[PDB]
Parts: C-alpha cells; structure tokens; sequence
C-alpha cells in the first residue's frame, strides 16, 4: 500500500557539468598497453 | 578452404615469388652498401693521430658490443 | 523457448522416422553435435500444408512476410510433421489464428 | 543554382561538360539557364602546435568558402592572421603556414623565404 | 573541371611566385658569387 | 514533517559515440578520449595515440 | 630520426592492417571461415567462402603492390647510399653539394 | 650472366603464367568459356561468365 | 598453453594483444591465465650443393 | 557488385598514381642533383650538364 503527499514548497532542479565521468569496460576481455576504440553507449565528456 | 584455393593457386605463385624476390633484394642491398672491401682492416693500437680524437667513432673494448659510442646512441634512439 | 545451462543432443530428435519434411540449414546431421552453439531457441507454431513451401530464406507470400520473416542467414532448422489426429476435430476446429 | 551566361538551343533540357557531368539545366517555368555546382568540397583539417606546448587547436577547411581568416587554401578558423612574415614549421598550402607564437596563440602568416 | 565528384585538387605548398623568387635569388647568387654561396658564405 | 539527511544523485543519459580507451600493463583503464567532442580529441583518436 | 623511422612504422601499420583484414566480412555473414562452416552446410555456404577468398586475395594482392613499391624506393635509396659510400667515403668526391 | 638472364626468365615465367591463368575456373564450373555456352543457356550461365 | 606472469581483473574471460589476437584466456574453474601461441611457424628450405 | 566495381577502379588508379609518384620523385632527385652540381658549382662529369 501507499499514501499520498501534500503540496509544499520544493526547489527547482539544477544543472551541473560532468568531468571525465561515465567510463566503463565495454567488453569482458583483457587488453594490455593498447589503445583501441569501441562503438558503444557512453556518457559524453563535459556534457 | 584449400579446395577452392586451387582455382587461385596461380595467384599465390606470384605473391610467394614477389616476397621471395623482395626478401632476396633486401638481403642484396646490404652487401652493396657495406661490403665494398674484402679485407677487414684492424684499428692500430696507437691512437696518436696528430691530435685527432677518434674514440667517438672507433669501437671501444670496454663493452662486449662492437658498436661505436655514437652507434650505441644511434641503436637505442630508434625503436 | 530458451535453452541454457543444458545438454541437448539431436540424434534422438532425428531417428524418429515420423517427420514428413526436414528443412535443417543448421549443420549436416553428422556434424551438428560435435561443435558448439551458444543458445538454441525454439519457435513453435502451426501452419497449413500449402504454406510450408513459403517458409524458406528468400521467399514471399502472405505468411512468411506478415507473421515471421526469415532472414537470408536462416540457420534455424525447420522440423515439420503431421499430427492431425490431435489438433483437429470434427465440426470445425477454429482455435488457431493467423 | 547560379545565373549562367550561356544560352541553350531551343530544343534541349539538360547540359553536360568536358568531364561529362550534368552541371547545366533549363528551368521549364520561363526558360532560364541555371548552372549546377556541388556545395560540399573537400574535407576538414586540424592544426596542432604539439605536445607539451599548447592545448588549443585550429580547424582548417580544404575547399569550403566561409578568429576566422579567409586563406587562399579555404577557411582557417581559430587562428589569427598576422601581416608579419617569419619562417614556418606547420605547412598549410599556397605559401601560407601556421605556427604558435606570441599571451601566445596560434597565428597564420605568409612564409618568409 | 574535375572537382564535381569529390575528386578535389590540393593546392601546392609553394606557388609559382615564390618558386620564381627562389630562381631569382639562385640566379643572383650565381652571377655575383659563383659557387661559394652554394658551399658556405656568399662572397663577391 | 520529515527529514531526509543530505544526499545528491546525478542522472545522465548515454549517447552512442566512439571512445578511445587507454590500458596500462596492469589492465585497468586510465584515460578515455572522445572523437565527437573536440577537434583536438578527434585528432587523438584518429591517430590512435 | 625520420628516414629510419618511417620505413619501420609503415611496415608495422601495413602488417597490422593485414590482421585487420581478417576481422571484416567482405559482404558475408561472418568474418571467420570456421563459423559459416559450423552454422551452414558446405553446399550452401560456398558463396560466403568464395567472397571471403576474393576479399582476402585482393587484400593480399593490394599488400604486395605497396611492398613492391616500397622495395623499389629503398632500392633507389640503397643505390644512392652505395654511390655515396663509394664516392664520399672511399675517396674525395669533387661533386659539389653532394657529400 | 645474372643481370641479363633474370630479365628474360622473369618475363618468360610471367608470360607462361598468364596462359596458366586461363586453365583455372576461378570458382566456376569450367575453364573454357565455350563449354558453359554449349551445355547451359546464356540467361543462366551469365553469372559463370561474369 | 604456457604459464604466464600477468593476472587479470576478476571480471574478464579473454585477453588480447596490440595486434588484437586472443593470446590469453583464463580457465573458468581454476582461474589460470594460460597463454596461447601457435605451433606452425614458417616453412621449410632445402640446401643443395 | 557496384561497391567492388567502384572499389576495383580505385586501387588501379592508386597503383598507377603511386608508380607515377615514383618516377616524379626519381626525376626530382635527378633535378636536385643537377641543381646541386651544374648550377651550384662546376661539374667535372662530362656529358651530364
Ligand atoms: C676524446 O673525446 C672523449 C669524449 O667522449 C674523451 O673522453 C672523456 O674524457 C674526459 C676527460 O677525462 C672524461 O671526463 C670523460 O668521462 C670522457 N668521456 C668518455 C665518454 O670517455 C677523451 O678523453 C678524448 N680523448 C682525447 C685524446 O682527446
Ligand atoms: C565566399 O562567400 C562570400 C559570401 O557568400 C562571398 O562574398 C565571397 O566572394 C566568397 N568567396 C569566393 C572566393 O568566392
Ligand atoms: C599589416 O600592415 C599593412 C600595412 O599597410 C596593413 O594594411 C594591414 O592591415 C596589416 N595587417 C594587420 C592584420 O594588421
Ligand atoms: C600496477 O603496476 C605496477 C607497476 O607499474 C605494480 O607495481 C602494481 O603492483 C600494479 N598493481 C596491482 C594492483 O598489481
């Protein structure tokens, strides 16, 4: 079950900037001392 | 895969022969540049050349390698 | 149907000597068990006798284009057989839709 | 569709060139001759001063017509143009180079012979 | 022209003006110094 | 009447872009370079260095 | 050094690209030849293996061309080095602006 | 003579191999183009010709 | 399958190189990093007097 | 077939251009040597300048 809330004063949402965040391993392989590019879903830098 | 290669076995003949010709030509390039003389001239033990310092280009016996000190710098400079 | 974490052979699925048609583009029967596949799926449905011809890679019609489109690399084996003594009845069996 | 100065014979519609490309067409509204020229020419290029020297870069367009300097070899943006001439290190084309000089920014100038 | 299908022509780094200016300086050095300008400092 | 302490969560959406991934000898990711963010970053990932 | 580094970097990039060729399908449904044999019958998969033959033959045929071209320019370079060795080192050369 | 014999033998072996190229099918069902025209119709044997 | 000296992160099953060739794989059970190296190298040559 | 037909025209032009670039470089090297000897000095090589 759930209850309902009442009307009150909130704060509007804000917007900040990312700084080299949202980078994950795109695959389950091991790579050593290589610079390879992949086409997957990532967070853009400084977005 | 090998059964269908017989239809292009003539194509693989030039490719093997071209790289064989390339490899034997790369080998032949070294003797045309370095092997001008058929006698190995030994460096004299006397280093008195009238004031000319030749330790930088002549090989040194301090190291097991026969390369010159500028050759050793040249060897390590290029990967 | 999804088959995972399971062992499944196919010699027992072939020596029944009861299947009317056998359209298997997976592998030849002798080499279909030695090698490996990641996931074997099962898409089971019913169809008439005049529409089994249209179930093939690169064919048109009214069923193969509107119910299940077969890709060019359709490695899925189609095993079809007659079981009209169970899924049909007198008076008109209209329980199947298309 | 530019306004051409060549008149077509009154029985034709299209028009080709030496390279055999349809670059001339006649508008059937009131019979004017209009040329055809593609709008996308060449590609983009980036000028980099190098590592451990700068971080900013300048973007060069090859054959696209337009801080921003209209060079002979297209459009160069992100690099200011200076009338002084020095020796250059990064070639661009048509006797004009780019370099990082005096803060300090990327400049474009005619190469001094 | 031949540039209507993406077959662009890259202009040369040195145009005809500075190639001519190269040749004029080379001609001027030859007639005023001989060969010493091509093998060191330019004499007269 | 309620209290929620102090917290801050960021929500961001992922976009399909090519990323150049750097790997060390231990095998972990140290830095990433995009190809559609900066012209300098585009030069880094086209040269693969 | 630039003249000693480009002759090695161009090989390694060209040698790396030959590996990159086997990662492309050449218009087929798969890259590795073992997959199409393991997921299709050889009578039907003859088209896919044939276009893999032509794609890999052309890449090898392409690779041989610039290697032969690269062998030609170094042959000119080795000939120039041989002439410089015979003239500038094994004597004094009167050719001005050559050594 | 080595520098004079290689320029003739390599040309001769290249001339010989062009003849050998016409004896291969290139993945087709025959080598000579007249065979498929005799036993198969030109509308069907177009892919083997090409 | 030689005994290697490099360990993997505990979430990766394969391992590649600069040339993008799978030359290292860890075992599903014993977690052993076994290198991969082909055996057939080069061809043969005949010395004729 | 249009992709590989338009492809096959390209390296034929590229190989032709590479050969043309080779003979231009050979001619440029000959002109550079003639520039260094015949103009920037007096060449003792008879029937060369
Ligand atoms: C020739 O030059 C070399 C330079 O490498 C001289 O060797 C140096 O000599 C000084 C003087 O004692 C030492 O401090 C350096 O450590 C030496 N360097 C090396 C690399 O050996 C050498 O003495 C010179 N010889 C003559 C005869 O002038
Ligand atoms: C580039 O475009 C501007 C405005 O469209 C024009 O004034 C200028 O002449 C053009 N440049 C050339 C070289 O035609
Ligand atoms: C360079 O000097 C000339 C001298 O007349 C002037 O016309 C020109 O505008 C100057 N260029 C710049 C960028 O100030
Ligand atoms: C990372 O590599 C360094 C060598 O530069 C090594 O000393 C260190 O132990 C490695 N990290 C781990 C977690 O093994």
């Amino acid at each position: 079950q759930c209850v309902n809330l009442t009307t009150r004063t909130q704060l509007p949402p804000a917007y900040t900037n990312s700084f080299t965040r949202g980078v994950y391993y795109p695959d389950k392989v091991f790579r050593s001392s290589v610079l390879h590019s992949t086409q997957d879903l990532f967070l853009p830098f400084f977005s | 895969c090998s059964n269908l290669l017989l239809q292009y076995g003539s194509f693989c003949t030039q490719l093997n022969r071209a790289l064989t010709g390339i490899a034997v030509e790369q080998d032949k390039n070294t003797q045309e540049v370095f092997a001008q003389v058929k006698q190995i001239y030994k460096t004299p033990p006397i280093k008195d050349f009238g004031g000319f310092n030749f330790s930088q280009i002549l090989p040194d016996p301090s190291k097991p390698s026969k390369r010159s000190p500028i050759e050793d710098l040249l060897f390590n400079k290029v990967t | 149907k999804r088959i995972s974490n399971c062992v499944a052979d196919y010699s027992v699925l072939y020596n029944s000597a009861s299947f009317s048609t056998f359209k298997c583009y997976g592998v030849s029967p002798t080499k279909l068990n030695d090698l490996c596949f990641t996931n074997v799926y099962a898409d089971s449905f019913v169809i008439r006798g005049d529409e089994v011809r249209q179930i093939a890679p690169g064919q048109t019609g009214k069923i193969a284009d509107y119910n299940y489109k077969l890709p060019d690399d359709f490695t899925g084996c189609v095993i079809a057989w007659n079981s009209n003594n169970l899924d049909s009845k007198v008076g008109g069996n209209y329980n199947y839709l298309y | 569709l530019t306004e051409s100065n060549k008149k077509f014979l009154p029985f034709q519609q299209f028009g080709r060139d030496i390279a055999d490309t349809t670059d001339a067409v006649r508008d059937p509204q009131t019979l004017e001759i209009l040329d055809i020229t593609p709008c996308s020419f060449g590609g983009v290029s980036v000028i980099t001063p190098g590592t451990n020297t700068s971080n900013q870069v300048a973007v060069l367009y090859q054959d696209v017509n337009c801080n921003v300097f209209q060079t002979r070899a297209g459009c160069l943006i992100g690099a200011e143009h200076v009338n002084n001439s020095y020796e250059c290190d990064i070639p661009i084309g048509a006797g004009i180079c780019a370099s990082y000089q005096t803060s300090q920014s990327i400049i474009a100038y005619t190469m001094s012979l | 022209a031949q540039k209507f299908n993406g077959l662009t022509v890259l202009p040369p780094l040195l145009t005809d003006e500075m190639i001519a200016q190269y040749t004029s300086a080379l001609l001027a050095g030859t007639i005023t110094s001989g060969w010493t300008f091509g093998a060191g400092p330019a004499l007269q | 009447g309620w209290t929620a302490g102090a917290a801050a969560y960021y929500v961001g959406y992922l976009q399909p872009r090519t990323f150049l991934l750097k790997y060390n000898e231990n095998g972990t990711i140290t830095d990433a370079v995009d190809c559609a963010l900066d012209p300098l970053s585009e030069t880094k990932c086209t040269l693969k260095s | 050094l630039g003249k000693l580094q480009d002759v090695v970097n161009q090989n390694a990039q060209a040698l790396n690209t030959l590996v990159k060729q086997l990662s492309s399908n050449f218009g087929a449904i798969s890259s590795v030849l073992n997959d199409i044999l393991s997921r299709l019958d050889p009578p039907e998969a003859e088209v896919q293996i044939d276009r893999l033959i032509t794609g890999r033959l052309q890449s090898l045929q392409t690779y041989v061309t610039q290697q032969l071209i690269r062998a030609a320019e170094i042959r000119a370079s080795a000939n120039l080095a041989a002439t410089k060795m015979s003239e500038c080192v094994l004597g004094q050369s009167k050719r001005v602006d050559f050594c």
